[PDB]
């Protein structure tokens, strides 16, 4: 099993250097190195690098000057470096583990075939070789295996993932406003309510409804940009008590809002 | 650098699809290659390293095959959560050196039409205390992921301070959007009735707040 889970902060301001951390825990580690993979909001995947068990680390070959990788076996943590950040460094940061190996291959050479699958047809010289071939100008002849280099990758096992975003701007926490129906709305044995999260930047925001004990009938959506700069999202709970929980790490805010039907009783 | 993806590729319910990864001798003809499944709002998901070897819990629909410098990814039986990006990757040289693919959007066609739900939140109390009231328009479960918005009070058509998201993916591969009205509170108390409605491959849902009504 493992466990991958980055930590830092979502917003970083250009020429100063993004710091994130990856906490790794679980017996699947073992054979595996940590490595940090990136996705800018269009671009595709990208890799950044590694941190080996021998401690040793590699890199992208075009990030190399700008990126380091550490880790800290006694609070089995890996860190993440990225100096003299752009915005073209803002992206969604993932904490890996990953599987690289140069594995000797043996192969037959150029235009012989394996001795071991030849069936019927296997010439009587195979029982002191390897690989054979035929012409019919000097019929049989005879050759060991090459020997050729297979570099494996892959990664085996990814974090969430944690959203930075590099502006000079400033950060705005959100309010958080009750979304609950009109008493003058036909009605229905199904109630609706929701929480507002209003005017905040940048991103992102999480919400839970009862610290995330109620989970069935929650939808939240992602958020809408306003002209003046600001997101804004709305989480809404289809059906006791209801509080949301609004979370937006940039300005280090948690909002803990209850939210009730109408009354509709003159209260 | 790039392992060329195409950008796009589409396939039908419960048939098969292939993208393809074409890269040089020193990547795909490495002969080692993977996969990965990106469902937007997901964490990645490995499908297939070592050109045919599929990762735990990944079922035999999904195959992976190479021949010289292009890998190609095979989906059979294709279902509608199959719709994602999905990225080729390999090692350059080192093992610790990674080049990934420009990435494939697959479209899953001919799933069922589906009409938008659509929930609409008047402002509450405490935000009209601040003079301003921002009506909520909620819409989810509709495929294909397109719809249009209006905003009416009292029958004419409202086009100031509109703003509506892109349709976005759901859990479920279906698509949710939202829309909001920016009002101060005078604008709010002085309609009878504000509406949104989300208009859906042709069809029209609406649902309507009264203010005087509203309490």
């Amino acid at each position: 099993q493992v466990q991958l889970r980055e930590s830092g902060p979502s917003l970083v301001k250009p020429s100063q250097t993004l710091s994130l951390t990856c906490t790794a825990s679980g017996l699947s580690l073992s054979d595996k190195a940590v490595g940090w993979v990136r996705q800018a909001p269009g671009k595709a995947l990208e890799w950044l690098g590694s941190i080996d068990t021998g401690g040793s680390a590699g890199y992208n070959p075009g990030l190399k000057s700008r990126v380091s990788i550490t880790k800290d076996n006694s609070k089995s943590q890996v860190s993440l470096s990225v100096r003299g950040v752009t915005t073209e460094d803002s992206a969604t940061y993932y904490c890996t583990t990953v599987h690289q190996k140069t594995q000797l291959t043996k192969s037959c050479p150029d235009g012989y075939s394996d001795c071991y699958g030849c069936g019927a047809y296997c010439p009587y010289g195979c029982s002191g070789d390897d690989c054979y071939s035929y012409s019919s100008y000097g019929g049989y002849t005879y050759s060991s295996y090459s020997s050729t280099y297979i570099y494996e990758f892959f990664v085996d096992a990814w974090g969430q993932g944690l959203l930075v975003t590099v502006s000079s701007a400033s950060t705005t926490a959100p309010k958080v406003y009750p979304l609950s129906s009109c008493c003058g709305d036909k009605s229905s044995s199904t109630v609706t309510l929701g929480c507002l999260v209003s005017s905040y930047m940048p991103e992102p925001v999480t919400v839970t409804w009862n610290s995330g004990a109620l989970k069935s009938g929650v939808h939240t959506f992602p958020a809408v940009l306003q002209s003046s700069g600001l997101y804004s999202l709305s989480s809404m709970v289809t059906v006791q008590t209801f509080t949301c929980n609004v979370a937006h790490p940039a300005s280090s805010t948690k909002v803990d809002k209850a939210v009730e039907p109408k009354s509709c009783d003159g209260s | 650098a790039v392992l060329n993806q195409p950008s796009s590729v589409s396939g039908s319910l419960g048939q098969r699809v292939s993208i393809t990864c074409s890269g040089s001798s020193s990547n795909v003809g490495n002969g080692y290659v993977s996969w990965y499944q990106l469902i937007p709002g997901s964490a990645p998901r490995t499908l297939i390293y070592g050109d045919t070897s599929r990762a735990s819990g990944v079922p035999d629909r999904f195959s992976g095959s190479r021949s010289g410098n292009t890998a190609t990814l095979t989906i059979s039986s294709l279902q509608a959560e199959d719709e994602a990006d999905y990225f080729c990757a390999s090692a350059e040289d080192s093992s610790s050196n990674a080049v990934f693919g420009s990435g494939t959007t697959l479209t899953v066609l001919g799933q069922p039409k589906s009409p938008p739900s659509v929930t609409l939140f008047p402002p509450s109390t405490e935000e009209l205390n601040g003079n301003k009231a921002t009506l909520v328009c909620l819409i989810s479960d509709f495929y294909p992921g397109s719809v249009t918005v209006v905003w009416k009070a009292d029958g004419s058509t409202i086009t100031r301070n509109v703003e509506t998201t892109r349709a976005s993916k759901q859990s479920n591969s279906k698509y949710a959007a939202s829309s909001y009205l920016s009002l101060t509170s005078s604008d709010w108390k002085s309609k009878g009735s504000y509406s949104c409605e989300v208009t859906h491959e042709g069809s029209t849902v609406t649902k309507t707040v009264k203010p005087s009504e509203c309490s």
